[PDB]
């Protein structure tokens, strides 16, 4: 499968825009996260090779990466809308509104800061598609299939950068800058998981089964 | 509650 | 200035070997925790010295310098350990005279899980055949990527990144393989930072259960 | 305090 075929398969695998329809904010986010987690398992299964991995691996990668993969989704939706986090079309928050729940302004600042580095770097849709897949496959018989799956999405990202037709020097520099930003996405998801597990312990977040199972995994 | 394995299998 | 000049500045900046005796007696939760914390606190002194010898670091805001060391210190120690451990499979080379086996992590509840992370990642670096000059670049990058001072840090991080791109080119593999090797090295750093988060959580757990001694710099750094 | 001291005084 060529890099272009793979990237086109990721374009196809893209989940649809999800709408949700003090406490209200946090009820909205957990409801969004739970709806998005359903779309994320369809998306994962349409990654060429993913369903060929052992079920243990499939589960372990989703369990590991789900919050990183939501936040990458959020940052892409938010990229054109500076100062704004486009959780959903009917859920658009700014840093101010984060102030209302303890620990959330910290998380909105990371997401918004990382969002602006991606914006300054002019992240392209086809770049986003590759890195999001890589977040999943790089979390953290079967294990060699995983490595092949991951090299192939990495080859695809190198391809997308090549097609911009910037210098080789600059393709390498771009590649590095995009991969370094991922650790800032993973940090923001580390903080979000900590916050969300804290709200669950105090049972202040609606019981949602797939979100719950996904959180318990941690 | 095993909705992840369930969604992965169908 | 030049990538090669920056690489040779990182080479000169390398810390010296920190020397820690292995306990005379077979390891207990305490003896091993006191060994690993005493080492960490000594390395932290040499880490601050190392960072100030990175060109442009000391031109950052004090608060930016502080924030980088506070944010990255455990990932930097752990990148140090994986490199010292690269030529000795199955072992973890904490110091010249502190060479711990995977199974010797039994002695601290939860540390064995941290050792397997360290050993697995160290194996990924062994199979990529991580070169000395790549390591020097990757370790600075962990510090400077942790995450007018904002403009200078971006610049300083672009310069170390430019240096790693140069080192990989001097390997002479195809441009496509230069991109792939750069990507596989950077994606391995996410595994170092993961190991670092579990170890920070482990250290804060051990401090909470008394086990941890009173350790000026280490304590100041953990409380970050 | 120790970090700032080693950064500026050492
Ligand atoms: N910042 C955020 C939330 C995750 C989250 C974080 C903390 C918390 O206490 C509860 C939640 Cl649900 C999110 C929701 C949908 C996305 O697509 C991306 C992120
Ligand atoms: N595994 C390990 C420790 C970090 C550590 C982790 C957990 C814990 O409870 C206490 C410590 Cl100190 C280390 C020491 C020196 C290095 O150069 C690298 C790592």
């Amino acid at each position: 499968l060529s890099p272009e075929q793979l990237v086109l398969t990721l374009l196809e695998a893209e989940p649809p825009h999800v709408l949700i329809s003090e406490a209200s904010m946090m009820m909205s986010l957990t409801k969004l996260a739970d709806k998005e987690l359903v779309h994320m398992i369809s998306w994962a299964k349409k990654i060429p090779g993913f369903v060929e991995l052992s079920l243990f691996d499939q589960v372990r990668l989703l369990e590991s990466s789900w919050m990183e993969v939501l936040m990458m989704g959020l940052m892409w939706r938010s990229i054109d809308h500076p100062g704004k986090l486009i959780f959903a079309p009917d859920l658009v928050l700014d840093r101010d509104e984060g102030k209302s729940v303890e620990g959330i302004l910290e998380i909105f600042d990371m997401l918004l800061a990382t969002t602006s580095r991606f914006r300054e770097l002019k992240l392209q849709h086809k770049e986003y598609l590759c890195v999001k897949a890589m977040i999943l496959l790089n979390s953290s018989d079967s294990s060699r299939k995983l490595a092949h799956l991951l090299n192939a999405v990495t080859d695809a990202l190198v391809w997308v950068i090549a097609k911009s037709g910037i210098s080789s020097q600059q393709q390498s520099m771009r590649l590095a800058n995009l991969l370094m930003l991922l650790s800032h996405v993973r940090h923001a998801s580390n903080k979000g998981m900590e916050h969300l597990l804290n709200m669950k312990s105090k049972n202040v977040v609606p019981v949602y089964d797939l979100l719950l199972e996904m959180l318990n995994a941690h | 509650s095993h909705k992840l394995v369930q969604l992965l299998t169908t």
